[PDB]
């Protein structure tokens, strides 16, 4: 007939944050389920409309439609100040290629509405190229897109057990680009990677490899809009670094240039770990399905591959990807009546000027 | 992770 869903976290990149939704499994005689989400944080407020046939086809194949409001402000995510106020639509067809593997193409409209962004050069030298002149010195500027795009996912997850696992891989890949029309042309591409290699036989002392990529660039001209950029650093990529700190920071112009510590992210980001999973201290081993212990190394590089060095001969390299931040840790994890705790203790080691070091960093419930 | 607070279902 229906559900409602209400989920509560604390995290120290995104603060306090609600999740909450409900749905009715066949809406007025319709057959499809029609449902309503929202979720908020410190710099995030989404929400949406949702209408789903979980077997649209005999095959499997199910058909998703999506309506969707989201705001960004993203002085509130520890990046340079902008809001991004966008809203839009998206179709899916998700295809079960196997009992691991899952597919999924759609088509997706989105409006985004640019606004308090103060000025700076990645920001304005994307700007220049969409054809918009902002001044370089008024912090009052707005700019509207309309964009039309084909999605694609893949998701393989051959994982024993779901939290918590001892053995096997997850992988998630997904990729976007523009269709002729929109006002942004440029393609974006993701890769999640979770492997899981037990060193003995009651699965008590794991090894754990993560890695993430990223990367997104323009087709004729226009570069890829910096509101979709990849970001490194926080709890859930490096370990011991800021949330979204590594990487370029934004190069004001003077209200001759000033360079700073404020994130703005890059079209490119590649992040690798190597987390040792082991029996938890002072507990038992029959804990270890709701408590778990870890040691890791992390690592992780974020660049701007149309920074021109040559013009901004004085300021850092920014399209250098060869700047890999470190950091060395221990995590403890456990899945609490409020639902899963991860407290981590990460002392950055190899770190560049302008990245801000968050050594303690905890969460609880969803984030 | 999901709904910590309340999954209900009817």
């Amino acid at each position: 007939t229906g559900s409602f869903n209400f989920g509560i976290g604390y995290g120290t990149e995104s603060g306090v944050s609600f999740q909450a939704g409900v749905q009715q499994d066949n809406w007025l005689g319709t057959g499809y389920a029609v449902g309503i989400n929202g979720t908020k944080n410190d710099y995030q407020t989404y929400a949406e409309l949702s209408v789903t046939n979980p077997y649209f086809t005999v095959d499997g194949v199910s058909l998703g439609g999506r309506l969707f409001y989201n705001d960004f402000q993203a002085d509130d995510a520890d990046l340079s100040d902008y809001t991004n106020k966008s809203y839009g639509t998206d179709v899916t067809l998700g295809f079960p290629i196997n009992e691991y593997n899952s597919l999924r193409a759609g088509l997706g409209y989105v409006h985004n509405s640019l606004s308090n962004m103060q000025p700076q050069v990645a920001m304005w030298r994307y700007l220049y190229s969409m054809g918009e002149h902002p001044s370089t010195s008024d912090q009052d500027n707005s700019f509207k897109t309309d964009d039309f795009t084909f999605n694609y996912g893949w998701t393989y997850n051959k994982l024993d057990r779901g939290y918590f696992p001892t053995d096997g891989s997850r992988v998630n890949l997904t990729g976007k680009v523009t269709i002729p029309g929109s006002d942004n042309e440029y393609y974006k591409v993701t890769l999640d990677t979770a492997t899981y290699v037990p060193i003995d036989d009651d699965h008590k002392w794991v090894v754990l490899g993560r890695t993430r990529w990223g990367y997104g660039d323009g087709l004729g001209g226009k570069e890829m809009p910096f509101y979709e950029n990849f970001y490194a650093g926080g709890s859930s990529t490096v370990r011991g670094f800021q949330s979204n700190t590594i990487g370029p920071k934004a190069v004001y112009f003077p209200h001759d240039l000033s360079k700073s510590d404020d994130a703005v992210g890059g079209n490119a980001m590649a992040v690798a770990s190597l987390e040792f999973i082991t029996p938890t201290p002072f507990i038992s081993d029959k804990y270890a399905n709701s408590v778990r212990t870890s040691f890791f190394w992390d690592m992780g590089t974020v660049w701007d591959t149309n920074w021109d060095s040559s013009q901004y001969s004085g300021y850092p390299d920014y399209s250098d990807p060869s700047n890999i931040r470190m950091s060395a840790g221990i995590a403890l994890q456990w899945m609490s009546p409020l639902g899963p705790l991860v407290f981590s203790y990460a002392q950055p080691f190899k770190k560049y000027d302008g990245d801000k070091a968050e050594q303690f960093q905890f969460n609880i419930g969803k984030t | 992770w999901n709904s910590n607070v309340h999954s209900y279902r009817f």
